[PDB]
Parts: structure tokens; C-alpha cells; sequence
């Protein structure tokens, strides 16, 4: 049977990662999912203003910010880029505990 | 491989049942060991003082192939209110 899994889940947060092919959350919040099929998301933003970076469960049969987590069953936080106006938007999905700690935006580094 | 009883205050007290699926289901009553420790995959409920039937806030939760085991908390929880 399906337990739920660990996730950072730190809610959305100012962030200071830009420019890097991966980060860590820095999040100090691991989180049991409250539910056993939610799994773990990182989203990445960045306008004008400012960068966050949120962490949260999340069950992947909902959308979340009007977007599929098709990548829920990767082991690991693979970001991808969202064409949005107004902002650069990264997300990712993964389903290993703590999965969305180790964000990774460059494709050479998985 | 366990989890010793949490720590109280005047706030809170908790209860410990097995875990069954989702938060919201009480299972039987957790039982200690030898060392008066919970084993993995015990769901503690807890008791507000200064109030409600309970709330399911940790599960004993051991890692995927391991045997290290620790207290993991559900998301967003709030401490109870001061009596
Ligand atoms: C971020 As959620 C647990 O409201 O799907
Ligand atoms: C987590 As996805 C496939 O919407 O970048
Ligand atoms: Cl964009
Ligand atoms: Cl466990
Ligand atoms: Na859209
Ligand atoms: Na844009
Ligand atoms: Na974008
Ligand atoms: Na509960
Ligand atoms: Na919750």
C-alpha cells in the first residue's frame, strides 16, 4: 500500500538561485504529504521584482499553477520551463523523499 | 528501528494509533517496546489542553530501505494556543 512520502514544503519563499544549472531548496522543512498520493513540487519564478521559489505535496492528478506534473514518477526534480507573460517559470514533479531539495534546471546535470 | 514517545507541554498531550491510509483514519492502538519506544509506522494524534476530537500530526516514519527511524510531521501544522 501507498504511504505518503517526505517532500520539502516550505510554501513559497524569496530565493536567491539564478544563473546556476541546479540548486538546493534551503528549505528547512521536510514534511510527511498529507495524503499517500501527493507527491513533491518545486516551482521556480522570477519576474521584474523578485525570485521564489515554492515547495510543496501535491497530487498529480490536479493540475497546479494550470499545468500537468507529467514528471511525477522521476526520482528526481528535473525543472522545466513554462512560457508565461510577465515571468520566467520553472516547475518539476518526483516522487523520492525529499526529491524537490536538489533542483536541478540543466539537463547535463540529469 | 523507533520513536520515542514526543515530548508534551501544557499545550498538548498525543495519543498513539497504527497508521491505516490518510490522516483522518484511527487504527488500533500502537503498542511500545521493550525500551517503552513506538515502532515505525505509529500515527500520533494530539490533544490540544486548551480545547475537539484530535488531530493525526507525525508518523514514525522509517527510510525507504533503512533503519533509521524519526518523527515526520504533516505540513503547515500550528502549535496549539497557550491555556
Ligand atoms: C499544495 As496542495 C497540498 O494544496 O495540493
Ligand atoms: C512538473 As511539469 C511536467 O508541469 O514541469
Ligand atoms: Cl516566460
Ligand atoms: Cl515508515
Ligand atoms: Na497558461
Ligand atoms: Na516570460
Ligand atoms: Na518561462
Ligand atoms: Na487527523
Ligand atoms: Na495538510
Amino acid at each position: 500500500v501507498k504511504f505518503p512520502q517526505l517532500c520539502k514544503f516550505c510554501d513559497v519563499r524569496f530565493s536567491t538561485c539564478d544563473n546556476q544549472k541546479s540548486c538546493m531548496s534551503n528549505c528547512s522543512i521536510t514534511s510527511i504529504c498529507e495524503k499517500p498520493q501527493e507527491v513533491c513540487v518545486a516551482v521556480w519564478r522570477k519576474n521584474d521584482e523578485n525570485i521564489t521559489l515554492e515547495t510543496v505535496c501535491h497530487d498529480p492528478k490536479l493540475p497546479y499553477h494550470d499545468f500537468i506534473l507529467e514528471d511525477a514518477a522521476s526520482p528526481k526534480c528535473i525543472m522545466k520551463e513554462k512560457k508565461k507573460p510577465g515571468e520566467t517559470f520553472f516547475m518539476c514533479s518526483c516522487s523520492s523523499d525529499e526529491c524537490n531539495d536538489n533542483i536541478i534546471f540543466s539537463e547535463e546535470y540529469n | 528501528s523507533s520513536c520515542p514517545p514526543l515530548p508534551d507541554d501544557e499545550t498538548v498531550w498525543y495519543e498513539y494509533y497504527g497508521y491505516v491510509d490518510g490522516r483522518h483514519t484511527v487504527g488500533d492502538a500502537a503498542i511500545k517496546d521493550s525500551l517503552e519506544n513506538y515502532p515505525p509506522n505509529t500515527h500520533a494524534r494530539r490533544h490540544c489542553k486548551a480545547l475537539d476530537p484530535g488531530e493525526f500530526v507525525a508518523i514514525c516514519y522509517q527510510r525507504r530501505g533503512t533503519s533509521e527511524s524519526q518523527w515526520q510531521y504533516y505540513p503547515r501544522i500550528a502549535s496549539c494556543p497557550d491555556p
